[PDB]
């Protein structure tokens, strides 16, 4: 009685913008300034601002860059031939003709609340491409496994100690001629990766802008996402690929992954997944 | 264990293709899939050869052979507990009188005094806790205080894995018998995912059985806390359109049972309930109104059942066919695009006629009104349709009293029989009294003896003869 | 006094076409 | 956070059991997420035996360890090995 009068005295007694996010955080990674706080209210260009002050972005060195070294705008020693390919530095952009002014190639997204040369390699626009291997992840019998709402896609995924994170196996497309050469030279072999080169024609799920950390208002990535299924898993390119690998002589693990919402992966890195699970009707 | 590996055999029969046809359509890297979709080059494992006149394709019918039964047993289920669970393979046509008299008299299972049948969908869904614990211990005492039998689905999805849940929750305290509530589980053999070590001939007593869910592709498979199956065969691989008409004849046919203990007779009430459908429980429920069975509709956490709930007392044919379809069109957005619009109107019209009869049909009111333990609310929608039959020479009033003296609540025959319907002189509670006195119910003696039979009277020479006969038989 | 309280948790607790 | 194997569960379970609050443990953990196959619950089992927490141990064993399981013969070694260090 003493017990059951107690929780009856108690209960008498109680009775979204689409803008780019990640891009515009505080403390630019591995950098002590910090970047200029700006609101989504007037992260777009065109928006009213009135406060502008920035500290020049600069990188660690521009000057192996290969492209501008030009931290500081003052001596435009770029000649960017604006929506025309430059040869070995491009600058032909996929989201399209943006807006130039000063000499400075600005955002096209918005203000990123830091100007300057950014942790990307080229001044304005850098060109890449993620590749994505996908295939629908299965069980004993070998048929599709189901979840709840819809099937699970098996992805292979590979991350370095370094990271702390998992990313695609792609990078910055160095070689003009063959790209999948530096994007993944520490996971095939390029021999077995030129196999893969002559192989590497599938179906094209996004392009256009990324969100990135390093976007500085002159800087950005944008990436092509290739992803190539398997139907059948008795033979082909599941056998093509097993024997086709040299990622044994340096790094961390390469693995197969399943489809989720909380998989390990950089947060706008995992957008490309996610676009990717419309391709063959994933469950997230 | 020795007279029932012999009824089983040589009567029970299990359907079989025996022609061969190849493999019209291949699926999922099998070309052992042919048409039905058993394993071997043929349609079937069986011996490949020409199988009589090699007609062209095959007719389920012409083509379905009915062999006897190979598989039965005790399936106990790996280590999740240790109970020894029944479980035989049937098939289409095995008259119900053969089931029930397996089931009634080698299974051991004694005939109830109330068919609560549990239909639902097989999408997975997740509910409020409030109105989880009162779905739970509201079916587990009314399915624990009359004895009542649970038939359901075998499958571990859906409201069929809820009442699992719910045996389960009983099973956690199990004050007194915790085998007694009895749920057989009626689910298509094609269908399970280590069914392979099951078929074991004359005899597979205790077949271990091993469940893994997120292994399988759309197939089914069984539950851990029901208490018996019944698993029916088609020959077929991958069809679940053949448990629900042999269900719903052994149902048919279970009603038509009397029961008569202490001098009473009376025929075993039905009653139907239902949580989220999908298109097959606008089935059910016609299938089950039309004839007569008090369906049972819980407002919330609905796709099918929701929408009754909410098209439910307002009154007949107010309500247009788009205003049915912006009805369905709030609720579901998944297919909401992959409607036909032929598919508006059977549900209109089933719709129609549910709603149209509201003295069978009975909304919960989950808190609104007559948020009862439930047991209640399933014995009141059970009294109300007993009340809308037929009678003619006041027989309602008998029946009831009978009823209610059959099951063990003296609140619903105070609250809803003796409350009401007028008349009752004194002299027509005797037929029952025997019975109350028979089966040794104080309560029932008590209230019938306030409402006015007199111990001076009741007491004749013919009823104390009776009582004699009928002593009970455990006595020295 | 134990069945009474047990009631009062109870309660504190719950608180045409002619075609 | 991030949990790739079913690590959420198993995470979520052994900070309740560090704890000592079940209230916890039965309307946030056990009651959610699916699975949990009874063998899943037996390396945290082992620390609540060892830590003396009665309540977890049968909020454990109601969930569906059974004890004609687990007590193995390296599990009995395990337990032994840590039996309370002030006892005669
Ligand atoms: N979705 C992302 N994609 C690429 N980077 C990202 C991403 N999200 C973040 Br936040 N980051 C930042 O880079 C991290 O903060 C690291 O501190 C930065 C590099 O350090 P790491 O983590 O060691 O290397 P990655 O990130 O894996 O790839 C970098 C490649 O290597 C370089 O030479 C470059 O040419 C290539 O972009
Ligand atoms: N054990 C199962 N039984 C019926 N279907 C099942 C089962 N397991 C799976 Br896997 N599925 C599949 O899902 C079906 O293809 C559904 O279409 C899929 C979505 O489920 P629902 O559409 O929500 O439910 P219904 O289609 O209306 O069938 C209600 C039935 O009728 C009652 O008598 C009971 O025998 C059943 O519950």
């Amino acid at each position: 009685i003493s017990n059951k009068v107690d929780a009856m005295v108690d209960l008498l007694d109680l009775d979204g913008d689409s803008y780019h996010v990640n891009a515009r955080h505080l403390l630019y990674p591995n950098c002590p300034v910090t970047r200029f706080p700006v609101p989504n209210e007037k992260v777009p260009w065109e928006t009213e601002f009135l406060i502008y002050d920035p500290p020049f972005y600069t990188a660690e060195r521009k000057d192996a860059a290969a492209m501008d070294p030009m931290g500081d705008t003052l001596e435009p020693l770029s000649t960017i031939q604006y929506n025309v390919v430059d040869g070995l530095r491009d600058r032909r952009s996929f989201h399209g003709p943006y807006t130039v002014q000063a000499g400075l190639p600005l955002n096209p997204m918005g203000r990123t609340g830091l100007r300057g040369r950014g942790s990307l390699s080229c001044f304005g626009p850098n060109h890449t491409l993620y590749p994505m291997v996908t295939r629908w992840r299965r069980n004993e019998d070998g048929a599709i496994c189901r979840k709840s709402i819809k099937k699970m896609l098996e992805v292979l995924v590979v991350k370095l100690p370094l990271s702390e994170h998992w990313a695609l196996p792609g990078g910055s497309r160095e070689p003009g001629e063959m790209l999948p050469r530096k994007l993944k030279r520490i996971l095939r072999q390029e021999h077995w990766p030129s196999f893969e080169n002559l192989l590497k024609c599938g179906m094209e799920v996004y392009k256009g802008y990324m969100d990135d950390p390093r976007n500085t208002d002159n800087a950005w990535i944008e990436t092509v996402a290739v992803s190539v299924h398997f139907q059948d898993q008795n033979d082909v390119e599941l056998n093509r690929l097993n024997s086709n690998l040299h990622a044994c002589d340096s790094g961390a693990s390469i693995r197969w992954q399943v489809v989720d919402r909380r998989i390990p992966l950089y947060a706008n890195h995992k957008t490309l997944l996610q676009k990717a699970a419309a391709e063959f009707g994933a469950h997230y | 264990q020795e007279s029932l590996s012999s009824w089983i055999p040589e009567n029970i029969k299990k359907k079989e293709c025996v022609y061969f046809v190849e493999s019209s359509k291949l699926s999922d890297a099998g070309k052992v899939v042919c048409q039905c979709g058993y394993t071997h080059e043929q349609h079937l494992e069986e011996a490949t050869k020409p199988h009589t006149f090699q007609g062209t394709q095959w007719d389920p019918k012409k083509h379905v052979q009915e062999m006897p039964t190979d598989a039965f047993g005790d399936i106990v289920f790996t280590g999740l507990s240790q109970k020894v669970k029944k479980y035989v393979r049937v098939s289409q046509d095995t008259p119900s009188s053969v089931i029930y008299h397996l089931m009634t008299q080698h299974w051991g299972l004694d005939v109830p005094n109330l068919l609560i049948s549990v239909t639902g969908g097989a999408k997975n869904f997740n509910m409020k806790p409030r109105l989880k614990s009162i779905f739970r211990r509201g079916l587990v005492k009314v399915a624990q205080t009359t004895g009542a039998w649970i038939i359901t689905g075998g499958s571990h999805t859906g409201v069929m894995k809820q009442v699992g849940e719910a045996v389960r929750d009983f099973s956690l305290s199990s004050s007194y018998k915790e085998g007694e509530l009895i749920t057989i589980g009626v689910a298509t053999w094609g269908t399970v995912h280590r069914r392979e070590g099951l078929i074991h001939p004359t005899g597979s007593f205790p077949a271990e059985y091993i469940l893994d869910e997120d292994g399988q592709g759309n197939l089914t498979c069984l539950d851990s806390n029901h208490s018996h199956f019944i698993l029916v065969d088609d020959g077929t691989h991958g069809q679940y359109g053949v448990e629900i008409p042999l269900r719903t004849r052994l149902e048919k046919f279970i009603s038509e049972q009397t029961k008569e203990r202490g001098g009473v007779a009376i025929k075993i009430p039905i009653v139907c309930v239902v949580l989220e459908g999908g298109p097959g429980t606008l089935h059910t429920i016609d299938n089950a109104t039309t004839n007569g069975t008090p369906c049972v509709v819980v407002e919330g956490s609905g796709r099918v059942a929701d929408v009754i709930a909410q098209v439910a007392n307002i009154p007949v044919s107010d309500i247009t066919i788009s205003l049915i379809q912006q009805k369905l069109s709030v609720f579901f957005q998944e297919m909401f695009e992959t409607f036909t619009e032929s598919r508006i109107v059977e549900w209109t019209k089933k719709i129609q006629d549910i709603v149209r009869r509201r003295q069978l049909l009975t909304v919960f009111r989950e808190g609104k009104d007559g948020q009862q333990d439930v047991d209640v609310a399933i014995l009141q929608a059970l009294l109300k349709a007993s009340r809308s039959q037929d009678h003619f020479g006041h027989e309602n009033w008998d029946h009831q009293l009978k009823l209610a003296v059959a099951w063990n609540r003296v609140d619903i025959a105070r609250s809803e029989i003796f409350m009401d319907e007028w008349q009752w002189k004194p002299s027509d509670l005797h037929p029952t009294m025997t019975a109350a006195l028979i089966s040794n119910k104080p309560e029932f003696v008590k209230l019938f003896l306030e409402n006015g039979v007199q111990l001076k009277e009741f007491v004749t020479w013919d009823t104390l003869l009776y009582l004699y006969e009928n002593l009970d038989p455990s006595c020295l």
